[PDB]
């Protein structure tokens, strides 16, 4: 089955899509911890603008807090609540 | 029958444009009183205001000084006899 | 008021997730063409393995053909049929 | 009544392990006849073969030479009186 241009185009176009983000990138400060999971599912702007001059960026945001497990080297491990950034609205704009 | 002169419903038809310059969406109709709407994908409706965006049943939509907000898949819609029609265009800058 | 660890975990765990891939990276050869859209939606392995020794990779694949428009500057703009790689099964494995 | 000595439903309990070495899933039961199943997220079921994987109502599951296919979120399930119980463990290779 071939995917029709229209579908491919609308489906690929810049919009908030669930992205699996690595917790270290979000919190590159707690390098003394080992998280579980290491990455989380976040709504993020993604897709193409189909014009090198444009870039898909967030025009509306919000936070989400999840239960992440942090393991401290050799000395126990606790379930910490982490807040992560999510993209509610994306828009193609000039870079 | 069809209200639009040339109808591109499956593959949009390209329209090379230039930021700041005029851009014309070629969706001309077979009669002056046919009402046509201009929609930008994902979800936006372009409202002719008589200035920057102008309607002309014989040309189509005329945008003077096309901004980024018009680079993309634009669709013209007209409902004639309870039936909805639409032609799509894809503006390609440069 | 927070995402439960279990959810966060099962949802983040390595699996085939819809990814918006740039047509170039896949076909870094047709750089004389400009595609539309410039990216496409493909199922790809994604998520975490939660162990630095492991990496989430495909254990089962398949192809998908999509109608892509190529714009050869100062010349035609035809709809070409393109085939893309899809990941049907993912698995955490040793890097 | 409950077949599990240690009941971990919400937060899996960690279990430091060593690839190649032995691993033991501590889901011991209150009876030697209770039948327990071990699954690995998300599509797997670990089958005791009497060799690499061994059941022991008093210990739990014993895996000798734990491969990568065991590092993860493992769960023991048992149905007692039409009721299904489960304890989750999270294997962490240092």
């Amino acid at each position: 089955e071939v995917v029709k241009f229209m579908d491919v185009y609308q489906r690929s176009y810049c919009h908030p899509i669930e992205t699996l983000v690595d917790i270290f990138q979000e919190y590159p400060d707690e390098i003394e911890y080992i998280f579980k999971p290491s990455c989380v599912p976040l709504m993020r702007c993604g897709g193409c603008c189909n014009d090198e001059g444009l870039e898909c960026v967030p025009t509306e945001e919000s936070n989400i807090t999840m239960q992440i497990m942090r393991i401290k080297p050799h000395q126990g491990q606790h379930i910490g609540e982490m807040s992560f950034l999510q993209h509610n609205k994306c828009e193609c704009r000039p870079k | 029958g069809r209200p639009f002169v040339e109808m591109y419903s499956e593959i949009p038809e390209i329209i090379h444009m230039t930021e700041g310059r005029e851009l014309v969406i070629p969706c001309r109709v077979t009669s002056p009183n046919i009402t046509v709407t201009l929609k930008k994908f994902p979800l936006d409706t372009l409202i002719p205001d008589g200035k920057r965006i102008i309607w002309d049943s014989r040309k189509g939509f005329i945008i003077s000084n096309a901004t980024y907000k018009e680079i993309g898949l634009l669709t013209c819609e007209a409902t004639v006899n309870g039936h909805l029609y639409k032609t799509n265009y894809l503006t390609h800058r440069q």
